[PDB]
């Protein structure tokens, strides 16, 4: 009869980070669930970072564009730090167009019907002339962990940034003593996370508990052609349909085409379904051609 | 290559990178590939390991297994500066060397480098296992004092 | 592994055929030592 | 994105009936320590029993 | 006309009892195919070959259609109204040309295509020998055993194919 | 020409510049080598010349010298050490007249120093020059001793003058044993520039001299107002109280973008000024490699903890979190130059064209129609960059073997592949292709493409020189015609090139408009003749090797990140091969939540006596504590009064010091931008032998809310349970060295 | 396999161990003889030293078996001839 | 594992683009735009025969229209409601 943890209070003290609260816990389970959920939340949570950038007049990422006071490499770092939420897609392509003296903030991206920028004050670069304009396409996708560029581009105009698909920054639990409910030696687990805005905190603690309980699921509560047609698991009629053409081994059935068998009325409509059920295992009737009987492994000794 | 620690090792084995392992053991991999029947001519095998397909790493773990290598630090002064290990393959580019053995090589880890040599023939594999293995050198030959002292 | 050219081609055939065995022969650089000492007035040989 | 590598215990290499050595493979990178620590603290700290 | 054109054609290694002008046209079509392989306009490479002078030219196609794909070889009947409806549906009516492009691989591939053309030069001889004596009755010697096909070789560089069916 | 070209070409002293760092330039140029012609040799001599004599004090640095086969022969000259009229060494002193230290400097040679008696640099004196003790430590004739108050004749100038500029950027130098200071100065010379260089939190204030007084930054010549910033160029409009009367003048700084250094690093220049910003004479405009705002940022500063962690830092090794490699913060950028020449042999010359035997679509898809790889094509190890085929040789002519060799006007024919390839192992991205052609040889289509490209670039650049300087000249005409016959409406009715025949008598203003007309017609005819000369320079061939057709140079740009096997090191001799790149979760964190980045080994401290790194660690944690409090007081959107209060308290904080700043003359907008620059930490200068004592570090750790002893208790990442006996964390400024592991393997 | 201590306990020279194990591994690898101990897909070197540790192979038994399996071949040849 | 699992059961495009945005010259867009068309969807709403019955398009404009229709994204003889398809929905 262990007391079970239930989420009690989600104090969204700022826009980035929150303090979820678990209560009650028997003594010992505080540090266990704290370290466990901390390590799951830092390890593998679904983030929504960026993968590819294609600036228009830029060949390689080491060049410079006329009219922007940062290099193309610095624009790639500033886009690598972009904090963006997607809702109903695997990957998505965002479009950016901006012209005029001043910054190119992150709110200048033409947003789609589901993409949501969570920090629109994020600077990318600074345009610095009256007719000097950038126009880029950004590719944002889901993922898990840290997928660099060296592991995973076909034209020369794509630019690959590294992909830090990770929404959280700093997970700190602080166990502490618990009051009434009329029993002492109980504990409270208070987890202050640090999100970048792309993940709801109760959704984060729910996905972490689902991942951990999935991990404990591990310990919690041709021979068909050589065999005869009659040896098949199906009924005797399915074997007799092939056997009417003087066939005794399924290798003889594999030697002849299915179209050649369908051009003979000795097979029936239910026999065709039985032949399809037999060919679903792909051991027989795969459209092969033998010498007469024997393959090389089927040799006479 | 440059050495590094890797303290999970047992003292008869050392870490050896996959890229160096596929380069030093090209003829054994060629012989293994020609035995299975995956390819035919030698050229095909050299294209396979030039491309590094998915099947040559199992070939590589089947040529490594009981085949010692001679690690050697570059100023070898006494005989404990050439010792034979068994490779354990490393994702990386640095030889992982068991720490106790370092006091024999006078090897710290401040930028040191070591050379690996492969005993080709069968008498040389047996000499690496029976005379030059790192489990066999636990006493310094200059005296009676143990050379696998914890540093 | 180092010097003898017929020795190392025999070795490469023997390794890709699974027969771990060496046919030793002579280092070719020792024949270079014989030619450099012999190119003086000195008559170095190999007896028997 | 949610479907990890899910393990199963490959062998229970046991000495006599009150002692065992149970392995687990393959686990996702960093999960060996969290399952070892969770099972270690639960077994070593809070089990039901009589003495 | 670098007069080298009339000294590479007459090898004559494996080429004799076979159509000379047709082999010339086939080599011309191979060279124009390579010229259309390094081009952009996805159309048909028509080579036009002369027998009297030996020299040749390369024409592009326009390929009269009722469709829009292969757009550098796409034409229609309303566009044929400017030609006073003289084009019909389906034709490969050529209405463009091309000039030249040089490379050692260009001649290498051409020589490789000429080697295959000359060899086609070693396949058309056995592609008429079988029908040279009606339905013979022709002894053969199995040279290579292919998968569900027995290749045989006869005299005067002849090749036969035995079907397992 | 043979004699002077042989001396500058190959001598024993005309050596190849170790250029991978501004420090390495400015300390290779200041080198006093004993070797070479007329001096001694390494494998012969000796004992005494490899030893520091008592008269190296303030002339030749005692601690910066290369260890190995030549110690003490490759001496490095000190900071204040000039060279005398004859060629000897001389150093400044302060003439201590009978009671008072007079502030005149006075250069002493090596034999004039011996007769007199010189007071030590850090002797306490009370605001007049009177020595506050009555026994003062001095040195008379090469021998240190203790002398009386007013028998002294000279005092040292500053306490930084025994050391060189290699080993005066080491904070807390007086706490390190001299061997570890030697190894620290030498490895600080051997650093590599990272991708985004940060700053030193614990410097010595000597960074600005090494950055500005070298030649990697773009120092302003005449001050003024910035007009146009770009990643390529920077335009300064010169102030009128600094400006010539003629040659109207607005300066253009053409920065040096991504190009190859000698050590295959990436010598970049980034503009660090905004637009509309005032700049003063003698000031940085564009940061260089390993610089930041005019300072000198070699490596980066990271959160370090001293604890043994499960053996992975056994001898000297370093253990680094994945948070470091995720932030792309040691990701250095290297550039390799690959050359391919078109020589002249028998059977004929070579071919660079892409009609190549033995290859198919999969190779030739990454080449253009003329052999040379594209600019921007990201290649692998072993592709083809330049396709090159030589005369294979007819040799045996077959049916088809001798056939058509006759049909093509190109005798080569099959050829022998000798195409340039990427050497096996390196990736990259081709950033720059040069094609040089010996004159007479037919330019192919890509060489004409590069010729049109550079013609277009130089045409645009000289036309923009004329347009920008004409814009400055017309702004001068508008500035002159404010007074004396001003036309407020009539000025912009007529075309702008005639601003001279307006109503104005014979004064200095019509004289000045005539002088500007002289300047303008000079610019017109000069632009004509210079564009003709630049078309000549682009169009001409180049004299080259005997028997070469054309040279193709291709610049690969690899980006090498970090991996187990690289060498990192601090600034005190604490070396180490990084041994395991851990995940984020396994790191020891504290009771706030933040993981530590790097876990060093404590056992290297009592034997290798470099105790200065622990004081640098504690003072770096103090600096970051002040930075975190600024970040907390600014993230809460607080008004400038509380920021002014806290920044003033953090800048006073000490004994009698030199700084004495006040923020009451910064006017409420600079304080916000100064706090925008301090929020990632507060930089602290600590001069060499006059540094921050222990009580000042304690009082600065008390200003932040950090623990006094510097040690935070740290939890574990694996077990999640506390480490006993709380451990030392802080920030150490660590350098990546260019002894990487995928260059040795 | 880690240590070869008992393989020297049964052949005291520690240099004759290498000759006997090399002779044994050359008989098992190219000559095509079966191992006398059941393996675990070990290489022929470790199977040689594993037969040394059981005691069922040293130089005496190898000379006995080479003389008997040379006399067997020549006896088969003589009974085939006569 | 049963204890730890029981302690977690309370948790677990060419038509939409403008005619001027086409890669061709401004004359090819202006030929369609002379009939008060701003989107290529309006060009796809009308037949090519109906456009050929108006002299506002030119001979070179017909070739440009053929080059645009070679990609088969526009002028494929379609019929819309007025503007919007179902995927083009108002949100």
């Amino acid at each position: 009869e262990f007391l079970k943890p239930r989420l009690v209070d989600i104090e969204q003290v700022s826009s980035t980070h929150a303090k979820v609260t678990l209560e009650p816990l028997e003594r010992g389970f505080g540090h266990t669930l704290g370290n466990a959920l901390r390590r799951i939340l830092l390890s593998s949570m679904p983030g929504c970072a960026v993968t590819e950038v294609e600036i228009d007049g830029v060949l390689h990422e080491y060049s410079t564009k006329e009219g922007v006071q940062e290099d193309i490499l610095e624009i790639l770092l500033n886009l690598k730090g972009l904090a963006v939420r997607v809702q109903g897609k695997d990957e998505v392509i965002l479009t950016l167009n901006k012209s005029g003296i001043g910054p190119v903030t992150a709110a200048d991206i033409t947003h789609d019907g589901d993409v949501e920028i969570v920090k629109p004050q994020h600077v990318i670069c600074h345009l610095t002339d009256e007719n000097a304009s950038i126009s880029m396409r950004i590719k944002v996708q889901r993922g898990r962990g840290y997928v660099p560029a060296s592991t995973r581009e076909r034209p020369i105009g794509r630019l690959l940034v590294d992909a830090c698909y990770s929404p959280v920054e700093r997970i700190a639990y602080n166990v502490e003593a618990a009051r009434v409910e009329q029993r002492t030696d109980l504990d409270k687990l208070v987890i202050e996370m640090e999100t970048n805005g792309t993940i709801d905190p109760e959704e984060a603690i729910r996905r972490a508990a689902t991942i951990l309980a999935e991990q404990l699921e591990a310990f919690v509560d041709d021979p068909i052609l050589l065999r005869p047609v009659d040896d098949l698991e199906l009924t005797v009629r399915s074997a007799n349909c092939l056997k009417a053409e003087a066939i005794h081994y399924i290798g003889d059935l594999v030697q002849r085409t299915e179209v050649e068998l369908l051009k003979t009325p000795n097979l029936g409509k239910k026999s065709l379904t039985e032949i399809k059920d037999v060919l679903a295992s792909r051991g027989l009737s795969l459209g092969m051609r033998l010498e007469n009987w024997p393959p090389a492994s089927i040799a006479d000794e | 290559s440059v050495i590094t620690v890797g303290p999970y090792l047992r003292l008869h084995q050392c870490g050896l990178p996959k890229k160096m392992a596929l380069e030093l053991f090209k003829p054994f991999i060629y012989g293994k590939l020609e035995l299975r029947g995956l390819a035919t001519t030698i050229k095909a095998a050299k294209k396979m390991v030039e491309r590094e397909e998915a099947v040559v790493w199992d070939i590589l773990d089947e040529v490594i297994r009981e085949h010692p290598v001679l690690l050697n630090r570059a100023p070898t002064l006494h005989r404990l500066g050439i010792q034979a290990f068994e490779p354990v393959l490393i994702e990386g580019k640095a030889i992982q060397l068991h720490p106790l053995v370092c006091a024999a090589y006078n090897a710290d880890f401040d930028g040191d480098q070591m050379a690996v040599h492969v005993p080709l023939t069968l008498e040389a594999q047996l000499e690496a296992r029976a005379l030059m293995m790192s489990t066999n050198n636990i006493l310094s030959p200059a005296n009676g004092e143990p050379i696998i002292v914890p540093s | 592994k180092s010097d003898d050219v017929n020795g190392r081609t025999k070795m490469y055939k023997n390794i890709v055929d699974g027969n771990h065995q060496m046919e030793p022969g002579m280092p070719e650089s020792f024949n270079v030592l014989l030619k450099e000492i012999r190119s003086l007035g000195i008559n170095i040989e190999l007896e028997d | 994105v949610t479907e990890f590598l899910k393990p199963r215990l490959v062998d229970i290499e046991q000495v006599s009936s009150t002692h065992a050595k149970v392995t687990l493979e393959p686990l996702e990178r960093g999960f060996g320590h969290t399952l070892g620590n969770a099972l270690r603290r639960i077994l070593l700290s809070s089990m039901p029993g009589c003495a | 006309m670098n007069k080298e054109i009339l000294a590479v054609v007459e090898a004559v290694s494996n080429e004799k009892a076979l159509p000379r002008e047709k082999i010339f046209e086939a080599l011309e079509s191979a060279l124009a195919t390579a010229t259309k392989k390094k081009y952009e306009q996805e159309i048909d490479v028509r080579v036009q070959i002369d027998r009297k002078s030996g020299d040749f030219d390369t024409f592009r196609r326009w390929l009269v259609v009722d469709e829009v794909t292969q757009p550098t070889k796409e034409i229609t009947l309303e566009a044929a109204r400017y030609e006073d409806e003289s084009l019909n549906l389906g034709d490969y009516v050529e209405d463009q040309i091309e000039s030249v492009t040089f490379d050692r691989i260009t001649t290498q591939t051409a020589k490789q295509v000429i080697v295959q053309k000359v060899r086609e030069a070693e396949r058309a001889m056995v592609v008429d020998q079988f029908r040279e004596h009606e339905g013979e009755i022709i002894t053969g010697v199995v040279k290579k055993v292919n998968r569900d096909n027995i290749s045989l070789d006869l005299g005067n560089n002849a090749e036969a194919v035995i079907l397992r069916e | 020409s043979a004699a002077v070209k042989e001396f500058f070409g190959s001598s024993q002293l005309s050596q190849f510049m170790d250029q991978n760092n501004p420090l390495s330039e400015i300390t290779h140029k200041r080198r006093i080598s004993a070797l070479g012609p007329g001096g001694l040799t390494r494998e012969r001599a000796g004992f005494e010349v490899r030893d520091v004599h008592p008269t190296h004090y303030g002339r030749v640095c005692p601690i910066e010298t290369p260890e190995g086969p030549n110690i003490g022969l490759i001496n490095s000259l000190s900071v204040y050490a000039q060279t005398n009229e004859y060629g000897f060494l001389e150093t400044p002193y302060r003439k201590v007249t009978d009671g008072v230290v007079t502030d005149e400097i006075h250069y002493l040679s090596a034999i004039e120093e011996g007769n007199y008696v010189i007071a030590q640099a850090n002797s306490n004196l009370d605001e007049e020059g009177h020595f506050v003790e009555d026994l003062v430590t001095c040195r008379s004739k090469g021998e240190s001793s203790l002398f009386s108050r007013d028998q002294v004749d000279y005092m040292d100038v500053s306490t930084q003058q025994v050391v060189s500029v290699g080993a005066s950027l080491i904070p807390f130098l007086e706490h390190d044993d001299a061997n570890r200071a030697l190894m620290g100065a030498n490895m600080q010379r051997q650093a590599v520039p990272t991708l985004r260089a940060d700053k030193p939190l614990v410097g010595t204030g000597m960074e600005r001299a090494v950055a500005v007084d070298s030649g990697v930054t773009a120092v302003a010549k005449r001050g003024g107002v910035v007009q146009y910033v770009d990643a390529s160029r920077i335009v300064i409009k010169v102030n009128e109280d600094e400006m010539y009367p003629g040659e109207a003048g607005i300066d253009i700084y053409n920065l040096t973008k991504y190009t190859r250094s000698n050590q295959n690093t990436c010598i970049n220049q980034m503009p660090c000024v905004s637009l509309g910003e005032p700049v003063e004479r003698g000031d940085v405009l564009a940061d260089g490699p390993s610089t930041d705002l005019g300072e000198l940022a070699l490596g980066q500063n990271m959160r370090v903890a001293f604890m043994p962690w499960n053996g992975y830092n056994f001898e000297d090794s370093i253990l680094v979190s994945e948070r470091v490699v995720q932030e792309d913060r040691f990701t250095t950028i290297h550039i390799q130059e690959l050359a391919c020449v078109s020589r002249d042999t028998k059977l004929g010359p070579e071919e660079i064209t892409a009609d190549i035997p033995n290859v198919g679509e999969a190779a030739l898809s990454k080449l253009d129609e003329s052999g040379i790889v594209y600019i921007g094509a990201e290649v692998t190890g072993g592709d083809i960059l330049v396709g090159k085929v030589t005369p294979k040789g007819e040799t045996q002519l077959t049916p088809e073997e001798k056939l058509l060799r006759a049909i093509f006007g190109e005798k080569a024919s099959d050829v022998k592949d000798s195409s340039l390839r990427v050497p096996n192992g390196v990736s990259g991205t081709v950033i720059d292709v040069q094609v040089f052609t010996r004159d007479g040889v037919e330019k192919d289509k890509r060489a004409l493409e590069i010729e049109e490209m550079q013609l277009k670039q130089a045409k645009k650049d000289l036309s923009e020189e004329l347009q920008i300087l004409e814009a400055g000249l017309f702004s001068r005409i508008r500035a002159v015609l404010v007074a004396g016959g001003v036309e407020a409406e009539k000025l912009d009715k007529l075309p702008r090139d005639r601003w001279l025949e307006l109503g104005l008598t014979d004064e200095e203003k019509q004289n000045q408009l005539e002088q500007l007309a002289e300047q303008y017609d000079e610019l017109k005819h000069e632009f004509e003749k210079k564009l003709e000369a630049k078309r000549r320079k682009i169009t001409q061939g180049d004299d080259l090797a005997p028997g070469v057709l054309k040279i193709v140079k291709v610049y690969l740009a690899v980006k090498r990140r970090i991996q187990p096997g690289d060498k990192m090191a601090g600034r005190h001799g604490n070396k180490g091969v990084i041994s395991k790149i851990n995940p984020i979760e396994d790191m020891p964190y504290d009771e706030n939540g933040t993981p530590v980045d790097i876990v060093l080994n404590p056992l290297g401290v009592p034997s290798r006596m470099n105790i200065g790194q622990i004081l640098e660690t504690h003072l770096g944690m103090a600096a970051k504590g002040i930075g975190d409090k600024i970040n907390a007081m600014l993230k809460q959107q607080q008004e400038v009064a509380k920021l002014r209060e806290f920044i003033q308290r953090a800048y006073d904080l000490g004994a009698d010091v030199r700084q004495k700043v006040d923020l009451s003359t910064f006017s409420d907008e600079e304080v916000m931008r100064l706090a925008e620059n301090l929020r990632k930490g507060m930089p602290i200068a600590t001069p060499v032998f006059d540094g921050a004592k222990e009580a000042e570090i304690k009082e600065l750790l008390k200003l932040g809310d950090l623990p006094t002893s510097g040690q935070i208790r740290l939890y574990d990442g694996r077990t999640g349970e506390q480490f006993e006996r709380p451990v030392t964390v802080g920030y150490m400024y660590m350098l990546k060295l260019n002894h990487l592991v995928d260059d040795k393997m | 396999r880690v240590t070869v201590q008992d393989a020297v306990e049964k052949i005291g020279n520690r240099f004759d161990l290498v000759l006997v194990a090399a002779r044994r591994a050359r008989q098992m690898q190219v000559g095509g003889k079966d191992p006398l101990v059941p393996e675990e897909n070990d290489k022929t070197t470790v199977i040689a030293l594993r037969e040394i540790e059981e005691g069922l192979i040293n130089n005496q038994i190898l000379d006995v078996r080479e003389r008997q399996e040379q006399q067997e071949q020549e006896a088969a040849e003589l009974q085939a001839v006569t």
